[PDB]
């Protein structure tokens, strides 16, 4: 049936439903399938510095002789002095993203200093980086988090804060690459009903979905909410799981699928 | 049978260390390459005030343009210092850590080139200034750059703190380009002999006019580095730098002028 | 006798013949000598689809663990249609070039994104790509193989039409960095009389040298002219193969020094 | 089952190697994208005795920018030689020499650029001549730049020595944008019978006028590529290349302006 | 004859610095027979030429 799609994508508009359907009916290739995505949060761990990142860095060379690993890093709070100081001048949304771009950049190359040693290189060509995932001494890499939208970032509703940041960077590169697992490091044990830093009666959630978590009306959440509308949209990773860098193994367990933090779900 | 192919040359068969060889061939004074340029630093904890500080230092540049021919070189501030305690936890080295806060000093200057493009002002990468500035100044009339120095992970040692900072960068570009002034924009009305933000607040005396060995055989804490004083010993070109307030309106278009609004550092050059 | 070679060069000038030939009787040093160079056509096998890439990646990862692969993609109709719109504007043969380069360029980016799982990256960096193509893990690596006189490139006698394309591109390759054999896999069992799918009386050629070839006065040919004369010029590469890559086994079968389809030899 | 996916077009299921298919598509005369350029090499034998001629050369080209719209290629020159004499003494083919003498090509190139920074003149990289070199004259008047072609590691073989060197390039590119006229530079007063600086000095006869034919088929050194004189045969443009001596003040300027102060080579064009 | 002329020098500005200089024609050789007639002399007819060039 791909000569139907072949005269239609020659004749008709790429917003022509019958060719978009036409395309869905085709096949799927996942091309990092054996991989695993994980995001290690700036504000909350890179930001606190040795007690946080060494002991991942530890577990990171342990764990990349079983699994295969794409680093994220998260910007952090010198992200948010920037974002600060460029709406106080009213710059908009693009240009705040070229500059996060950077605080992400600035990360990844620490922890890249940090793991050198171990043979764990920074690469701009993430997906593509294929020699060191290949290899079971290397079998990781860091990619800076923050995804390459810089002055054509799709502005919020309302304001010049950038929607999609780290979280949607790395989660976008294991949608694309088909990756098998998407986690996010961060400072908590996972999500909860509000901002435990603020509300200490704030509710642990070990499971959800993305229509309950809209549904619950969160005021702030541990994920960008537009992470939400494109897992929903996803197809290869349907879900995510959420967990603490500062407990000790949390990484591992989930790395092997364990259930230790929070896990979101599509549908 | 293995001996040298040697080029041709005065300097062959040299090591370059030997200034009695490289003298009769190197010893003279050089050239400017850009006489007509003026060159402006402007400090990092300027740029942290945020609009308070940026716009009127915009609309002052705005009126520049047209009466100069600028190089806007723009410094890192604190998120240098927070990137600095990081990686000082991490143990990092100097070398690790200078790249770090270049950085820093390249997203104030986007961001100050996003402010003033309306005008014609981009932000150059470095590669850009130092081979094809003179186009892209024929062209417009500014342009913005950092002022961090490419030493990133060849940092001096010595100190955990890359000593080759934004002011040093700066004085070196303008010495090497031979150009016509180097002023520096900080957050105070120029030097004196203590921080007057500190707890010898009180003791501070500005300094209007000064030289760079009575600050170097000096000690104590400076709003500029200590490097910059070490290669203006070494200068060719450049015969004096003015410190100025930016956060004080019309210092800055009197200094490119050459008036005394602040404080007058004094290099080892000798004039004619 | 080196003395001559060097107060030669420092005194006459590289057209003096004198120096020309004291540098001919310079040594000969091979970068990849144990390296085999093959050349995936577009319009005869990436423009298949599906049918004719999935087979090949199969052979090429199957094969780079007893050889050393330099896989050079071709640009296809994406091309022609480029080089018919540019010629339509009188545009000359460098811009052509410029535009070419691109659609090789975005079929090696779809081959290694199909390769990347099994470890085969693409490289800018063909030649001095050294990591890759000593790790058996790896052993090989996709380029694209259109060159890079991009805006410097000759024209031909009559016409716009760029004349060294992607078969020049990896056949200097190969004879630069001194590989040992040279392959070009395409949609035809080799080199017939006339384009066979045109002329129904085409014969079938197994091996022919430059000179005959030439001498048969070929209106067209599976390969670029050109590449002739550089075959006649060259120094290391003697001859080439070209073969069918929709037949299974021949590229396999060529690697191992097969007489599979047709082979050219400069003598 | 497998066939083939085309795209629409006239060259659709063509190999491109069939003159009479490609012909009623490619077989017209292009036409020119910079026809107001002129083209100027330098040669490397020139920027190798340095000061001595490159200042009158500079002041002379100073004077030239408000004349015309320049493109300023360099060659290698001797350093070239050097580098060659190592990678033969190594073994290296063709293809991995030829980069390496581009190289100094650029280095000169940069000099000179640095010599006429002071008028808005800056060097450019190979991509930014070939895809935006008519901005970067709509900013100034003059941009240097190498004459070496990027044939780096595909260079073509049959010689150890890089057939296809800076002279070449300016032609080629010369012939691409159309440009007004190409004018090379030598230490020489132009193209003789034979080296005067050579043995056969002597019965070297000065040859104010020839074609590139002519001296194809002749044998013996030339100040230029014969490369050169292959891609004249194929020119499209071009109809006449000037040869002259930049040791000589004002030959340059003339020849700019189309006198007949060295060398003429006339190619294989036949004007209208 | 003008509009080719002058595409012409539209591909000729950005190329060089262009004076353009122009000439009278016949419009002066009107001028001249007039002033012939009333017997002006040379001088009284230069002006009177210059003008038609100016125009
Ligand atoms: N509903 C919630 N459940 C859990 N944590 C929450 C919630 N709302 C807010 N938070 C807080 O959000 C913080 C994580 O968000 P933040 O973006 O600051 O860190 P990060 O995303 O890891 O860093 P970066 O944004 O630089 O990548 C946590 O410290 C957490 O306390
Ligand atoms: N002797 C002194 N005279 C004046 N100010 C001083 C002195 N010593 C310290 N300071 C203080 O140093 C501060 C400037 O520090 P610093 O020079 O690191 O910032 P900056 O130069 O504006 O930013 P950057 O270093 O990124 O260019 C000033 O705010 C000032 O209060
Ligand atoms: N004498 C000949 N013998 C064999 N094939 C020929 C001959 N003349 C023309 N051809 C045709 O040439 C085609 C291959 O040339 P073409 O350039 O179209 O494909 P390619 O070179 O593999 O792709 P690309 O040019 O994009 O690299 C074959 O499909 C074949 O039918
Ligand atoms: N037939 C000839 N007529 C004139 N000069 C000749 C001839 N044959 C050789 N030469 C010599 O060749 C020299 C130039 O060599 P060459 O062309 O390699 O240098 P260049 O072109 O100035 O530098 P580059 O090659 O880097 O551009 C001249 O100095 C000249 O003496
Ligand atoms: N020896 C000659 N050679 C060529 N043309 C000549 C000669 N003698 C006379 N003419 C004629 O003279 C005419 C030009 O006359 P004239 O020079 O007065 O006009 P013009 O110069 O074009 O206008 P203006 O004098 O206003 O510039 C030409 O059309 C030409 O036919
Ligand atoms: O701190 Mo972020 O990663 O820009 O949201
Ligand atoms: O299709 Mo190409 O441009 O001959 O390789
Ligand atoms: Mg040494
Ligand atoms: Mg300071
Ligand atoms: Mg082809
Ligand atoms: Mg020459």
């Amino acid at each position: 049936s791909t000569a139907e799609l072949e005269e239609l994508l020659m004749q008709r508009s790429l917003t022509d439903p019958q060719l978009q359907a036409a395309a869905a009916a085709a096949a799927d290739f996942r091309i990092l399938p054996d991989a695993t995505v994980i995001k290690i949060g700036g504000q909350s761990v890179i930001d606190r510095g040795r007690a946080a990142v060494y002991p991942l860095v530890d577990e990171i060379v342990a764990a990349r002789k079983n699994h295969k690993l794409l680093i994220g890093t998260g910007a952090g709070t010198r992200a948010r002095h920037l974002y600060s100081i460029a709406a106080g001048l009213g710059l908009p949304a693009g240009v705040l993203a070229q500059l996060g771009s950077s605080v992400a950049d600035q990360n990844a190359a620490m922890l890249g200093q940090l793991l050198a040693k171990h043979g764990i290189p920074v690469v701009g060509g993430a997906g593509l980086s294929a020699v060191p995932l290949s290899l079971a001494e290397v079998n990781a890499v860091v990619f800076s988090g923050m995804p390459p939208y810089k002055l054509w970032m799709r502005p919020a509703a309302e304001g010049v804060i950038p929607p999609y940041r780290t979280d949607a960077g790395c989660f976008l590169l294991a949608e694309q690459f088909g990756c098998k697992q998407m986690i996010f490091v961060k400072d908590e044990d996972g999500l909860y009903t509000a901002n435990p830093k603020t509300s200490k009666d704030a509710t642990f959630i070990p499971r959800i979905s993305v229509d309950e978590m809209k549904a619950k009306g969160l005021h702030d959440s541990i994920l960008e909410f537009p992470v939400l509308d494109l897992l929903q949209s996803a197809q290869h990773v349907r879900e995510v799981q959420v967990v603490n860098g500062l407990v000790p193994g949390n990484l591992t367990r989930a790395l092997a699928g364990e259930h230790v933090g929070t896990i979101i779900t599509a549908s | 049978t293995n001996s040298i192919k040697h080029v041709i040359s005065p300097l062959a068969r040299q090591t370059l260390q030997d200034r009695d060889l490289t003298r009769p061939v190197a010893g003279k004074r050089p050239i400017r390459l850009l006489p007509w340029l003026q060159v402006v630093k402007i400090g990092g904890r300027v740029m942290d005030r945020g609009a308070d500080a940026i716009l009127p230092l915009v609309e002052e540049l705005r009126k520049l343009l047209p009466e100069h021919r600028l190089l806007i070189l723009t410094g890192a501030g604190v998120r240098a210092r927070h990137v600095f305690s990081v990686g000082l936890d991490l143990g990092l080295p100097v070398g690790s850590l200078a790249p770090l806060a270049a950085s820093e000093a390249g997203q104030n200057g986007h961001i100050l080139a996003a402010m003033l493009a309306s005008e014609g002002v981009s932000y150059v990468e470095h590669p850009t200034v130092a081979d094809q500035l003179a186009i892209h100044l024929s062209a417009t009339r500014a342009v913005v750059g950092s002022a961090f120095p490419p030493y990133h992970h060849h940092e001096f040692p010595g100190s955990r703190i890359p000593p080759h900072r934004a002011d040093t960068g700066a004085f070196l570009l303008a010495d090497a380009f031979g150009a016509a002034g180097l002023t520096i924009v900080e957050n105070v009305d120029g030097i004196y002999t203590a921080d007057p933000n500190g707890p010898d607040r009180g003791q501070a005396r500005f300094l209007p006019e000064t030289s760079a060995t009575d600050l170097a055989k000096s000690e104590g804490p400076l709003p500029v580095d200590r490097a910059l004083l070490d290669v203006m010993a070494t200068a060719r070109h450049i015969e004096r730098v003015q410190v100025v307030n930016g956060l004080v309106p019309g210092r800055l278009t009197a200094a490119l002028r050459g008036e005394h609004v602040g404080t007058l550092i004094r290099t080892g050059v000798r004039p004619a």
